[PDB]
């Protein structure tokens, strides 16, 4: 039976230059609303082997995790879980397991009177 | 309360990837 490869993720500090780089797109910014998960599908590049993403927040943190759809079934690549992503940048990477479409989950589910603002970019490789 | 959308992923170089991970330490995975 297919077996997933484990995804690695980073922290970098760059901040600022990160979320500044980003902000000249409309396209690349979420508001995560209060009580809100927002799901961000990626579909697997016919040309591509492995994803890579990276994203931040402002202020706050928020739930963060990655699962991936086959074509419903799903493999959970990143358990959903809280990062510090306000004071860092979280990078993180995950090979293609096959054709199908990467769920990237923010989710702000527990916060009840803040919302996040969310920078983000995702990608893939030949 | 939920959303959902799809953003196509761009292509990232090797340079690319250099130029971010050469900044970046590991960080926990599954917690
Ligand atoms: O203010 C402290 C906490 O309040 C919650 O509403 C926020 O979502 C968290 O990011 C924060 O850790």
């Amino acid at each position: 039976l297919p077996v997933i490869a484990a995804p690695s993720m980073w922290t970098r500090p760059q901040i600022k230059d990160f979320k500044e780089k980003i902000q000249q797109d409309a396209d690349s910014v979420i508001t995560v609303g209060r009580g809100e998960v927002v799901t961000v599908r990626v579909p697997t590049h016919e040309e591509g082997s492995y994803l890579f993403w990276e994203f931040a927040t402002d202020n706050y943190d928020i739930g963060f995790g990655v699962y991936f759809e086959w074509t419903p079934l799903l493999d959970e690549i990143v358990p959903v879980y809280r990062r510090d992503c306000h004071e860092e940048v979280y990078a993180g990477s995950h090979q293609y397991p096959g054709r199908g479409v990467y769920l990237l989950k923010f989710d702000n589910s527990y916060s009840l009177w803040r919302s996040k603002s969310v920078y983000y970019r995702v990608y893939y490789t030949r | 309360s939920e959303r959902t959308f799809e953003t196509a992923p761009s292509e990232i170089d090797a340079d690319e990837v250099l130029e971010i991970l050469s900044k970046s330490k590991p960080a926990p995975t599954h917690l």
